[PDB]
RNA sequence: CUUCUAGUGAGAAAACAACUGCCCGUACCGUAAACCGACACAGGUAGUCGAGGAGAGUAUCCUAAGGUGAGCGAGCGAACU
RNA sequence: GUAUGAGUAGCGAAAGACAGGUGAGAAUCCUGUCCACCGUAUGACUAAGGUUUCCUGGGGAAGGCUCGUCCGCCCAGGGUUAGUCGGGACCUAAGCCGAGGCCGAUAGGCGUAGGCGAUGGACAACAGGUUGAUAUUCCUGUACCAGUUGUUUGUUUGA
RNA sequence: AGCUGUAAGUAAGCUAUGAUCCAGAGAUUUCCGAAUGGGGGAACCCAAUAUCUUUUAUAGGAUAUUACUUUUCAGUGAAUACAUAGCUGAUUAGAGGUAGACGCAGAGAACUGAAACAUCUUAGUACCUGCAGGAAGAGAAAGAAAAUUCGAUUCCCUGAGUAGCGGCGAGCGAAACGGGAAGAGCCCAAACCAACAAGCUUGCUUGUUGGGGUUGUAGGACUCCGAUAUGGUAGUCUGUUAGUAUAGUUGAAGGAUUUGGAAAAUUCCGCUAAAGAGGGUGAAAGCCCCGUAGACGAAAUGCUGACAACACCUAGGAGGAUCCUGAGUACGGCGGAACACGAGAAAUUCCGUCGGAAUCCGCGGGGACCAUCCCGCAAGGCUAAAUACUCCCUAGUGACCGAU
């Protein structure tokens, strides 16, 4: 989907702009993503099998994958992301000077 | 997992047919009175039969 | 095919009355017979059997979510043994 | 009477037309008649026609 | 079913014992609120059983065994139907 | 889709009353007592037909011409047991189908041998007990019908 | 790199030793149904014969085979002797459905128009039945014409609402010439000659196989010499490659600012284009995501070309003694129909019924009929393309709809 599931990742669009996090789930085929610590959202929960006692809970909501960019691990901007040629286990070979991430 | 199945004789083939109907009895037989936690045992074994019989067919042309 | 024949045991309470007399509730297959029931029994477990009892029980009219239809049919035999027994649980 | 064994005439239709050029339908028929031939050895009662019997 | 022959055609009669015997239906309503009448409808629905007194009787009135109080009520006690 | 007629006609034959229960709530549900109705039927059993409406535990939004704590309604579980009863592995009536056959623009119509087809023929088990729901089917006692195994003379035919 | 459909909910699990997912080829495939062992109220019931199984045994389970017709071959076979009806067995094919379409046949209305209604129209339409094919049907002149001709069939334009037909009313309605799409031609019968069998006329009459031979400028047989080579195919589940349909790969270029919950909007300053088609993203994006222009790819199976083999087919010149060239046929009388042509002065083409030729010194046609001239050679078979239709699969399009 250009984003996995183990992965650090900068956000584009939203009310969270300019934040950064490791993914946390992939959804392809409804192309969203859950990022940590990124879409925060109020539940009202009432007593059932996990926490007998159902506060009021907050857990991260799925975001839009085109919202996000990844990050290049050594350097630390965000780039644009392509495939190249190496031996031949094809990986994201990013762009801004072509590394692989 | 037909890689071991390759790895026997056409003997041993019916033999191990008999054990794992056997153990679909015995499986169907849990499930009912309220045992078996492992309900996913069900479906693997009639997989591997599946898997016997068309090993079975192939080699007797 | 003898092992394809017994299905599972029916476990109600009219049933673990016949428990006590030593009766065996059990649904087989559709096109079994008093016969082969009875063959597939004393081949199962090493009993010795007097009388397979047999029935046909109807489907049933369901209906949950505006769309209605029926159960599966069933066949339940009912065996009674001369002198052993057969542990369930 | 329904077809002939050689040729093979049968039955069509027709008008009838009456001095006011009125028309109806009508049936037309060839002349077939049953004989005993030859039909490879052993004799067989078929219909004929007269004209291929002429 | 019972006889008579024609008939491929070792030697089966009857004692005890113990064994074998398949498939389909089987609930419940059924002079009815469960069937036929669009209805929890004053209509219709084959057959058997169907008690006592008084009586020719399965008529008539009152009852036995059994069943039932019927799915809108409380008042008033005019005209009229 | 909504008015008017209008809170009007009607609420589909018939005897109830009181005490006490349950419950948020009772003329209408439960239990009792007395009263009243049918009784060649409004009682008991069964063939069609229906097809789960049958039993147990919960429910009260709609259905029930009022009400409802109730129900042939709604939700969850459960119930139908056969050598001998009724049908097949037996017989045939009316009628139907019909190898060959005979007829006929086509399609097809008829019909022989031989079959299907009960409303009729033939054909071996009874009395009692038991469940919340099945009983000539389960159980008890005592039977009967058709077979199978074992232990108790020339297929000419007088076996 | 996640996954166990809709489908939440929980429980058990699977996957980097490659899941899930996608394309090609396989395996399994209960029961009913043409339904085909016999029966039947479809999805049920009841068997026969062999082999195998359960049981001490009977009862029980499994697998194969078993309809009818035709068309080929053996056995058996008879009213009636020889043998033909028949019967048993082995072999060969059918049978049913549909794409509510398109084609060719059989049979075949009515309301309606004529301002009524019979001829006529509606109309050989609708409906029904048979047979198909991927297209069908027609097709290689017994033709179209009129001097100076042209050459198989089909389809389109035009001729033309003409020439005609018609209670001469309502109305029906051509063709050839001229311009185009596509183009292609072939095989038998007969005479005669051999091999075989029967009639052994031991005359050569009946036949079976092979050869020869296919036409109007008449052609062939037959006799005479030449040649014994050369032009083609509408052919095969034969090889060699080339492409192609069915999965995929890669694919340029943006940040800040203002208003908002959120920008793709506003304002600044940049970049990219063989890519500014379209869809998505918290509002309107060339530069965020999927794509697009361009470049690349197939283990397997199926299609279409090309070139190879293999299979088939194809010769001149002369002669004019004799033989051949499709018979109950062409044609005629009577009754019906088809031709635009309603019996008309009615040629041409069919069907039923009866009568019934000629043989190259011949036979048919040029719209009754005759004479003369001109064009053809029936009574045997097949054939691509150019034209019709869309149940379905792929890719798209619309001054087409937008929940009566």
């Amino acid at each position: 989907m250009f984003v996995k599931k183990g992965d650090k990742v900068k956000v584009i669009t939203g009310k969270d702009k300019n934040k950064e996090g490791v993914v946390l789930a992939a959804f392809p085929k409804q192309d969203k993503v859950i990022v940590e610590g990124v879409n925060v959202v109020k539940k009202h929960q009432k007593p059932n099998q996990a926490a007998p006692q159902g506060g009021i809970l907050e857990v991260e909501a799925p975001i839009h994958v085109s919202n996000v960019m990844v990050i290049d691990p050594s350097n630390g901007e965000a780039t644009k992301v392509a495939f190249k040629e190496v031996d031949g286990k094809k990986v994201r070979v990013s762009k801004k000077t072509g590394e692989v991430l | 997992k037909v890689k071991e199945i390759r790895e026997l004789t056409t003997a041993e083939m019916l033999d191990k047919e008999k054990q794992l109907k056997e153990e679909l009895f015995n499986l169907r037989f849990q499930l009912a009175t309220g045992q078996l936690e492992n309900t996913a045992r069900i479906k693997e074994v009639r997989q591997s039969i599946a898997r016997i019989k068309t090993v079975l067919r192939e080699q007797a042309n | 095919e003898l092992l394809d024949v017994i299905k599972r045991p029916v476990i109600t309470e009219k049933s673990m009355l016949a428990m006590d007399e030593k009766k065996y509730t059990f649904e087989v297959d559709t096109r079994a017979n008093k016969t082969l029931v009875k063959q597939a029994v004393e081949s199962a477990f090493d009993v010795k059997v007097a009388n397979v009892n047999i029935l046909n029980v109807r489907p049933k009219f369901k209906r949950m979510g505006k769309y209605a239809g029926y159960t599966k049919k069933r066949r339940k035999a009912i065996v009674t043994l001369t002198e052993d027994s057969k542990e369930i649980q | 009477a329904k077809v002939c064994y050689f040729t093979g005439r049968k039955t069509s239709s027709g008008n009838n037309r009456s001095h006011a050029m009125n028309s109806t339908k009508r049936t037309v028929k060839p002349n077939l008649q049953k004989v005993r031939v030859l039909i490879d050895g052993k004799p067989k009662k078929v219909w004929v026609s007269a004209r291929a019997l002429k």
